[PDB]
């Protein structure tokens, strides 16, 4: 009477693996023999990256940029002398670093309007209320609404190779620093014929802006809501100490020859009200990215606390 | 004490039995109050309301819908059970009874009988109340009765009518020969009735148990009798031996409550630590409102003490996933779908009765694998001569570590021979008899108990107890505290190889089970029987088993599981119960572990934001972590996994001892899972924290953000928790392969689909290409692969170490 099928009688065919210490023992060697060459390789790769950090906060009174902590004229300029001991050869990437800056705060992260930055007409003049310490100014919607936009980093950094003592500038390109997908799809301009100023008509600039979003850059393909500097800043960071791509020093003789250097900064961004610091990072990359020994040290140590366990257990099981 | 007039002529309740618990009008208020008085259900409702009112990371629909589901499912199950009991109440009631009111044969319903009226029971017709036999129309004044519903035996007991009224037939018992029956108050003991009848013309005859015809007894071989209703329903001896059904909870169900309380304390500690650290951190003026995220005037005006409570509530909702509401939904589905394996089993099929196993409750499947004591009926259960494999089943149960006691309403001479035939009493087994021959009333039982415990057994022994002596031991156990009758007798019972209880009553059989249930430690008790005499002990034990035999289906309807044969209990416990317990015990542990692994990285993230309650993962990930990513593989495991093959489980009964005492849900196993989840959650967060200590993880120098960080953590977590279950799997069916690999492949496909299109129905596009950009870096791949292996290394080392020596 009860249907005699395999499923109803709990007799479906099954693999039923056995995994004991005669078939699981020999993977503590197979893993220790792959993880150690991998850790060693990705540890040598990281060591070969040339990198340098310059802190230009100017908090200590023996700094060229100490004059900009509380200046009289707001566009002050200071230059920090630094030396490149060994040359940078391949492509060089310039970053700016901020510490004690909580871009991951819950209140900060949601202070945007993704439909507005996607070029939606109904959202340009009606920004969301999640971006509302900075939603409307002067009875008028803010075109890049939100705290993330308002707090956009706005220092200008210039590199000069000394030599003679005649500074020669270094060509920095601002294109190609943001995600292709979020520059070409996620961030779009509002619709309008040819002029960007008349697309942002009933909107106003952010309160901390000194120039509207349609004057961010002269290139029409990098002008507003698609400025790569704006887009890079809009990508909020995970940790309160982070880096953001500033420029690209393209490979050409090394890209950055060893010698004396100048870092002319237009000190605009106040970070010292909170206990924050500002940095400039010059770095080369590899297939694995920037310089970080954690992955190599971890792979080496994981493939070394596996081979030793295998050795100490194969011997212990050979007593029989 | 009680005075009864025969025809209610000058010289109490009605017999409406109530076995149900809910009325139609009061079912919802009574069920929702008993359901929400449970800590888990109350907590779920509180969380649902907090998400609705104060704050929520995800929708408060994934929190309140499963609660609604489980509440309606339980309500429907209990309401259907109560309706089933109501249906039996209305067939016992509303039954035709003939009452002689005024010199005529009136026809009423069974529930309309009053104390002190003449009933007219005919041949092969059950008595409707506790009648006192006034007259059998024979000239002998003797009738024959089979009390198969009170003692389970089908012999013909003989009762005697009152001598001065043996001559009153022909509806003429109203001949102005009225009497006053002065009886005692109702008592549950079937073999003790005291009272007198005062027939007026006054002759005063002393009544006894030979005149009392009890309800539930069939009149046999006598055409017609007349009797007076002395006790009516809920005071009849049958109703006083009924007791009632209590809410049955399995050991897994009670362990789930302890696990939930521990995690409730963990959740409260997490929320309190986060709130305290948040308001310590905000004490610095530039930690809150550092000019780059400033508060509105409303947030600044919000009252200080109100905002602390709101922040605590928000941390509660943010960390609330560690008590999974999906676990209860999965448990209900698994329990409902696992009973079909008992129903479908061809080893429980009987050709004679053309029936198999019957499942009445699906909530006691795991209790079949935790049985410690078996209480058995003898007639119809153990015997037909003996049943098919009665001795082999008992040998298998003893080899499994269980104690088998025989509780029967039969006499000792025949009950003891059956125990000797079932190999329950061996040839070299010395019997300690506490029956009515060895006991000589008085306080000789005191001497007997001390002689058997203090100087005989505390240094082969089978105990034999009678119903009358058990009555003394139990009713006289609330007088002394220096040496308790009950404790002394229970020690002797525990030190005996087998215990025989003979000449018992239906309530005396549940009283024995209650004694064992209240020992030091909690033994799980099983009761098996075929008749209504065994209904009370079936309703009392942890698991009640009915038998579909020749005595009706009263025991098969009040039980949890019904099997045609007693030999069918070997497979029902050794294979089905073992598999059922092992599946659900693994499900509960895995559900807690996989949700602690899910939330610990998010709790560690608050130390790196400003304790701002910012979630580490996307809302679409938080929502479908327990719905789509990690829902099906564990459900398939809890329905198909055979850690030991079924054929092996039935062959070797000593494998039943490995899971005895809730072994898989004890402190050790629980701590193992809890600390493994904590270690894995710490590895998840900190391995990617140290990974994110570089300028860029890509060859093109571009940097990642707070959503890529969380996506990396989520990918590592999902793969680790799936591969842990894959490592724990021992029975790989095609369904197991399908669910385990399809969950992993569906995670990667939903990540590539959900992210990759700008959704017009979303107000945010935070995850547009986060997953696709994360997979474009070899460093991220290497980090994920390393973290999954580090997270499973303690597990691999365990399977390496405990599989040798
Ligand atoms: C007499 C009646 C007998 C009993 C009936 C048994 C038969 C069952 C019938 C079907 C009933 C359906 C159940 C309805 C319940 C809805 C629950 C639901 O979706 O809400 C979501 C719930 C709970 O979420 P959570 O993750 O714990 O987090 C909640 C937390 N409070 C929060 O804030 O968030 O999440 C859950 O409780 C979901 C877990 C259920 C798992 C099973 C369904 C899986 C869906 C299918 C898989 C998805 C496909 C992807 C995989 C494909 C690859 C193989
Ligand atoms: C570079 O970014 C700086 C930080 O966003 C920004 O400083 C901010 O400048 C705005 C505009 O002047 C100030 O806003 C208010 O300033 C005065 C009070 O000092 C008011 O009277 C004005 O009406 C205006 O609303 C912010 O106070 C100021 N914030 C800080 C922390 O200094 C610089 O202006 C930016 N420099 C550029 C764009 O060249
Ligand atoms: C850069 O700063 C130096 C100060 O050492 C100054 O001499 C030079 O004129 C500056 N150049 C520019 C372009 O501002
Ligand atoms: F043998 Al019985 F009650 F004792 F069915």
């Amino acid at each position: 009477r009860p249907d005699n099928t395999a499923f109803k009688q709990q007799r479906l065919p099954a693999w039923q693996p056995i995994l004991t210490a005669g078939t699981v023992l020999p993977i503590f060697f197979i893993i220790g023999l792959i993880f150690i060459p991998i850790g060693i390789g990705i540890f040598v790769t990281s060591n070969n990256i040339r990198e340098i950090e310059i802190d230009y906060t100017g908090t200590e009174p023996s700094s060229p940029c100490n004059k900009c902590l509380s200046p009289d004229v707001t566009p002050c300029f200071c230059t920090i002398n630094f030396t490149l001991e060994k040359s940078f050869e391949g492509n060089v990437f310039m970053y700016y670093g901020l510490s004690n800056f909580y871009q991951n705060h819950r209140r900060y992260v949601k202070s945007r309007d993704d439909s507005q930055l996607n070029g939606d007409s109904s959202a340009l003049l009606n920004p969301s209320k999640e971006c509302e310490p900075y939603r409307r100014n002067e009875d008028k919607p803010i075109a890049p609404c939100g705290a993330i936009m308002n707090s956009m980093f706005n220092d200008t950094l210039e590199l000069f190779l000394i030599g003679d003592s005649y500074p020669i500038p270094i060509a920095l390109k601002k294109k190609g620093i943001a995600w292709w997908t979020d520059k070409n799809v996620k961030f779009r301009n509002p619709p309008g014929g040819d002029n960007l100023e008349e697309r942002f008509k009933g909107t106003t600039k952010p309160v901390n802006w000194l120039k509207p979003v349609y004057m961010l850059d002269s290139d029409p393909d990098n002008n507003g809501f698609i400025n790569e500097d704006f887009i890079v800043w809009m990508r909020t960071a995970a940790l309160p100490t982070f880096r953001k791509l500033y420029r690209l020093i393209e490979r050409k003789h090394p890209t950055l020859p060893a010698g004396r250097y100048w870092l002319n900064v237009t000190y605009n961004y106040p970070v010292h009200y909170f206990d924050g610091r500002k940095r400039m990072i010059l770095s080369t990359i590899s297939w694995m990215g920037g310089k970080n020994p954690f992955l190599g040290i971890a792979y080496i140590a994981v493939g070394s606390i596996s081979f030793l366990l295998g050795v100490v257990l194969l011997v212990i099981n050979h007593k029989y | 004490t009680r005075t009864v007039f025969v025809g209610n002529h000058p010289v109490f309740c009605d017999n409406r039995i109530v076995s149900s618990k809910y009325t139609l009008w009061n079912f919802l208020p009574k069920n929702l109050f008993e359901q929400f008085r449970r800590i888990a259900n109350f907590y779920f409702l509180i969380i649902f309301l907090v998400e609705v009112t104060v704050d929520t990371p995800t929708s408060p629909v994934t929190s309140g819908l499963p609660l609604f589901f489980v509440i309606t499912v339980t309500a429907i199950k209990q309401g259907y059970e109560d309706w089933l009991r109501h249906r039996a109440d209305n067939e016992v009631n509303k039954s035709t009874v003939y009452i002689i009111e005024n010199a005529k044969r009136v026809r009423k319903e069974s529930e309309k009988i009053k104390v002190g009226d003449v009933v007219e029971v005919q041949a092969d017709e059950t008595f409707p109340c506790d009648l006192i036999l006034l007259s059998s129309c024979t000239t002998d004044g003797t009738c024959y009765v089979t009390t198969a519903s009170l003692d389970g035996e089908s012999n013909c007991k003989t009762h005697y009518a009152v001598r001065d009224t043996i001559a009153l037939c022909t509806a003429e018992s109203i001949d102005t020969l009225r009497a006053a029956i002065e009886c005692e108050q109702p008592q549950p003991d079937l073999y003790k009735f005291v009272g007198r009848i005062n027939i007026y013309s006054a002759v005063a005859r002393s009544l006894g148990p030979e005149n009392l015809l009890l309800k539930g007894a069939t009149l046999k071989n006598t055409e017609k009798i007349y009797g007076v209703a002395v006790y009516t329903g809920m005071e009849t001896k049958m109703a006083l031996n009924y007791q009632g059904k209590s809410q049955k909870r399995s050991a897994v169900e009670k362990s789930i409550n302890a696990f939930l309380i521990v995690y409730l304390f963990i959740l409260l500690t997490k929320a309190a630590v986060c709130t305290t650290l948040k308001y310590v951190w905000q004490s610095t003026p530039y930690n809150d409102e550092p000019w780059y995220n400033q508060k509105t005037q409303k947030e600044r005006e919000t009252l200080k003490v109100l905002k602390m409570f709101t922040d605590f509530l928000s941390f509660m909702v943010l960390f609330n996933f560690i008590i999974p509401v999906s676990m209860y939904v999965t448990v209900e589905m698994q329990k409902f779908l696992g009973s079909f394996f008992i129903s479908w089993d061809k080893d429980f099929y009987d050709e004679e009765i053309n029936e198999g196993a019957l499942v009445n409750t699906s909530d006691l499947n795991e209790e079949l694998g935790q049985v410690d004591y078996v209480f058995t009926d003898k007639t119809g259960t153990l015997t037909e001569k003996l049943q098919d494999q009665a001795a082999e089943t008992i040998e298998a149960l003893h080899a499994a570590g269980l104690k088998v006691w025989v509780l029967t309403g039969d006499k000792m001479e025949t009950a003891k021979s059956t125990c000797y035939a079932c190999r329950l009493f061996q040839t070299n087994t010395e019997l300690l008899e506490l029956t009515t021959k060895t006991i000589e009333e008085s306080e000789r039982k005191e001497d007997r108990l001390h002689e058997l415990l203090i100087e005989y057994r505390k240094k082969e022994y089978g105990l034999i107890i009678d119903g009358s002596t058990l009555s003394l031991i139990l009713n006289s156990s609330q007088d002394s505290s220096s040496n308790n009758y009950k404790s002394i007798f229970l020690q002797i019972c525990m030190k005996c190889t087998a215990v025989l209880c003979c000449r018992m009553a239906p309530l005396q059989k549940a009283q024995i089970v209650r004694m064992v249930k209240n020992l030091k430690g909690s033994p799980i008790t099983l009761s098996i029987g075929d008749g209504a005499n065994d209904v009370s002990m079936i309703l009392e034990s942890h698991v009640g088993i009915g038998i579909k035999g020749k005595e009706g289906r009263q025991a098969a309807r009040n039980s949890d599981y019904s099997v045609p044969k007693f030999k069918h209990l070997k497979k029902l416990l050794l294979a089905h119960g073992h598999l059922y317990y092992v599946r659900i015990a693994h499900l509960v542990q895995y559900f807690f572990y996989k949700n602690l692994c899910f939330i610990l990285p998010q709790f560690l993230y608050q130390f790196f934001c400003g304790f701002s309650q910012q979630p580490l993962y996307d809302a679409a990930y938080l929502t479908m972590y327990n719905i789509c990513f990690t829902s099906l593989p564990i459900l398939a495991y809890s329905l198909l996994e055979q850690h030991i093959n079924i054929d092996t489980l039935t062959s070797d009964p000593r494998l039943y001892m490995k899971i005895s005492g809730n072994a898989m849900l004890q402190l050790g196993p629980f701590l193992y899972w809890t600390f493994l989840a904590a270690f894995e959650g710490t590895v998840f967060f900190f391995g990617t924290y140290f990974l994110f200590q570089t300028a860029s993880l890509e060859e093109n120098g571009k940097v990642y953000g707070n959503w890529t960080f969380g996506t990396i953590v989520f990918t590592v977590l999902v793969f680790t928790v799936t591969l842990k279950l894959a490592l724990d799997t021992r029975f790989w069916t095609w369904i197991n392969h399908f669910v385990i690999w399809g969950s992993l492949a569906f995670y990667v496909f939903f990540s590539f689909f959900w992210g990759g299109i700008i959704w017009p129905f979303l107000k945010q596009q935070r995850m547009y290409f986060v997953f696709a950009q994360m997979l474009s870096s070899v460093s991220t791949w290497l980090a994920i692969i390393l973290l999954i292996f580090i997270s499973l290394f303690p597990e691999i080392l365990l399977i390496v170490l405990k599989n040798v020596r």
